[PDB]
RNA sequence: AGAGUUAAAUUAUAACUAAGCUGUAAAAAGCCCUAGUUAAAAUAAAAUAACCCACGAAAGUGACUCUAAUAAUCCUGACACACGAUAGCUAGGACCCAAACUGGGAUUAGAUACCCCACUAUGCCUAGCCCUAAACCCAAAUAGUUACAUAACAAAACUA
């Protein structure tokens, strides 16, 4: 019965945790890969703006503060 | 008549002096409150002292 | 149903537990039953009447409700 | 009448008692309280053994004191009650009084509910 | 804040006859002194539906529901205060004080003028719903920021570059 | 949601008394700073009433008392707003009892389990998070009707 639906799921998700603990720290690795590369893009994003608006330098008062690496 | 019967009570009122009296009177006239039931829906109340 | 007469909230208690009788037992409306029940509570906490079992003062009284112990 | 206080106190002798009571109703008094009436019911066992301010007690002197009280204060005349040295057991309740008598016109007889189970032909 | 005084004779208690003869102790016994709160929320009630509204007697009046309305707000107000771990009455509170919002649009779109009486007495103020509900997250609030400045520069740079050429072309034509 | 309170039981810790006490299908290990009795705070949890079916939007809520208190003259409505069992995380307290983990003991071919014994994170409070459930009554909200009508089973069928 309806169960033979669970049994999959509730393989499949124990099958799941066992491998993300065994992964666990490649995991984290290619997790904080992308943050840098997140926090890049965005930068490139606005910097994408002063060259797209003429200005030659970043506007005053602009340290770009990083949102995606925050921590504690 | 709410008013009228808080009219009447306040003669009735512990006030500062009544203290000594009231207190006096408290000691002398103990009261119950012990209360009974019969299946018919009648009460007895305490027996006759 | 007052909280102060310890006799009539002993009517509804079991004399040798300090039970609460129930409805089937006792035989009250609903708001009587809860009514007497926190009564009830209340004479125990206030201490005017015992909790592990019926005041012996009261056994002797009229007895209202349904339970045959003794056969 | 508003509020009620069930005083269990010390079982002392008659002066003693008569002190203790007036310092009571000083309190109340005080903190804004109008009291109606002094009610003793005596002087009983206790229904069972009481221990406060380091002393188990077996009997107890009973009181009921009716009184008329702002909603802030209630909390202060339990403090000061608490402190006291020979309040064996302080309480305070709404009186009785205030609470309504609404007619039990009696028993509404339940009817056995119906229409719970499908009609079914089975078996 | 407004104070509804201690001696102020419950509202039931108010209008009835031969009341100030009456001695201190009843009057103490029938004062605020003596009340619950919820007797000091009919005071407030009524006090606050005579300086705002027009007819009194009306209860279905939408002016009248929203006045009852903020009274009952402003007593959640303090009770908001007193108890801050309180998730329950926060609730009520902000489900009732959008509801106010909600009379307020009907006043609004109905009867202007009343509407703005209103707003002047009870220190309620309309603010129209901003299309596009979306949460603003660090990205976008930061993004935007940027823009902002940068627009704000812009505009600058723009003002002096014209404003050397006004300089110019006036001394130019001067001499 | 606050603030105050405790009846039963349990535990420290003394006074006696006996050598055992605990524990299972049967035992073993374990403890004799043990056990029975008599005293007794804290902490934690709330017999009976309940054969009741109330209160909350849901989660949830049933020891006692007092304070505050339960939106809307009441239609639907989100990716917005505010909440959201357990477990878990952060800091500080608490620690009777329970208890993942773990260490003993049995059982077993094996026994990383079921049974036994200890003991820990943790359940408890205050403040902050996390936002998941068989979060299920698997039955959306608001007005209706019992007409028409049986896939099966289950809680009977349907309009707007
Ligand atoms: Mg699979
Ligand atoms: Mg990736
Ligand atoms: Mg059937
Ligand atoms: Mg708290
Ligand atoms: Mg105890
Ligand atoms: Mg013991
Ligand atoms: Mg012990
Ligand atoms: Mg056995
Ligand atoms: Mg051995
Ligand atoms: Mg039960
Ligand atoms: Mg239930
Ligand atoms: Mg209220
Ligand atoms: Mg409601
Ligand atoms: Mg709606
Ligand atoms: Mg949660
Ligand atoms: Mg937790
Ligand atoms: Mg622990
Ligand atoms: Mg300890
Ligand atoms: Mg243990
Ligand atoms: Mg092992
Ligand atoms: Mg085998
Ligand atoms: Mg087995
Ligand atoms: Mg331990
Ligand atoms: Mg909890
Ligand atoms: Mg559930
Ligand atoms: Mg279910
Ligand atoms: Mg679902
Ligand atoms: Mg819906
Ligand atoms: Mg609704
Ligand atoms: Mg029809
Ligand atoms: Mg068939």
């Amino acid at each position: 019965k309806n169960i033979l639906k669970i049994r999959r799921r509730k393989m499949n998700h124990h099958k799941y945790r066992k491998l993300v603990k065994r992964t666990r720290f490649l995991r984290r690795k290619v997790r904080e890969g992308r943050l840098r590369q997140k926090q890049v893009k965005f930068e490139r994003d606005l910097k994408r703006i002063w060259q797209k608006a003429g200005l030659k330098e970043a506007p005053a008062g602009w340290q770009t503060p990083k949102i995606y690496l925050k921590n504690q | 008549q709410e008013v009228l019967q808080l009219q009447e009570e306040a003669k009735t009122f512990i006030t500062r002096e009544n203290l000594e009296a009231r207190v006096e009177e408290a000691l002398d006239s103990p009261k119950s409150y012990n209360w009974a039931i019969t299946r018919e829906g009648l009460v007895v109340r305490p027996q006759q002292k | 149903v007052d909280y102060k007469n310890v006799q009539l909230l002993s009517q509804f208690i079991s004399p040798f537990t300090g039970c609460i009788y129930g409805r089937h037992i006792t035989g009250l409306c609903g708001k009587k039953q809860k009514e007497i029940t926190k009564a009830i509570k209340r004479a125990q906490i206030l201490g005017f009447m015992p909790v592990t079992y019926k005041d012996p003062a009261y056994l002797k009284d009229p007895k209202v409700c349904n339970i045959k112990y003794r056969e | 009448p508003r509020y009620e206080l069930a005083l269990i106190l010390k079982a002392m002798q008659r002066p003693e008692t008569a002190a203790a009571l007036k310092r009571t109703l000083e309190a109340l008094m005080d903190r804004g309280a109008v009291v109606r009436n002094l009610e003793n019911l005596g002087e009983r066992m206790l229904p069972y053994k009481i221990s406060a301010h380091n002393q188990r007690h077996s009997r107890g002197g009973y009181f009921l004191v009716d009184f008329y009280a702002p909603a802030t204060t209630v909390e202060s005349m339990m403090e000061h009650l608490s402190r006291d040295i020979d309040v064996i057991r302080p309480n305070i309740v709404k009186h009785p009084l205030t609470q309504e008598v609404k007619e039990c016109e009696g028993i509404v007889p339940v009817p056995l509910e119906e229409k719970l189970y499908s009609t079914k032909k089975r078996k | 804040q407004d104070d509804p005084p201690p001696s102020m004779l419950l509202l039931d208690y108010q209008n009835v006859p031969g009341i100030h003869k009456v001695d201190d102790v009843v009057k103490r016994l029938l004062s605020l002194e003596m009340a619950n709160q919820k007797e000091k929320l009919k005071i407030k009630k009524m006090q606050l539906m005579n300086k705002v509204l027009e007819n009194p007697e009306d209860t279905s009046s939408l002016e009248a529901r929203i006045v009852a309305l903020t009274v009952k707000i402003r007593n959640y107000e303090e009770h908001m205060q007193k108890h801050r771990k309180d998730k329950a009455h926060k609730r009520f509170l902000l489900m009732s004080i959008d509801q106010r919002k909600k009379m307020l649009k009907n006043l609004r779109e109905t009867n202007y003028a009343v509407f703005e009486k209103i707003c002047k007495e009870l220190g309620i103020e309309y603010t129209f719903p901003p299309p596009y509900h979306r949460k603003a997250h660090r990205r976008w609030v930061t993004k935007k920021a940027l823009c902002t400045q940068v627009f704000r520069e812009v505009q600058k740079l723009k003002k002096q570059k014209r404003a050397l050429r006004a300089a110019a072309v006036a001394a130019h034509k001067q001499g």
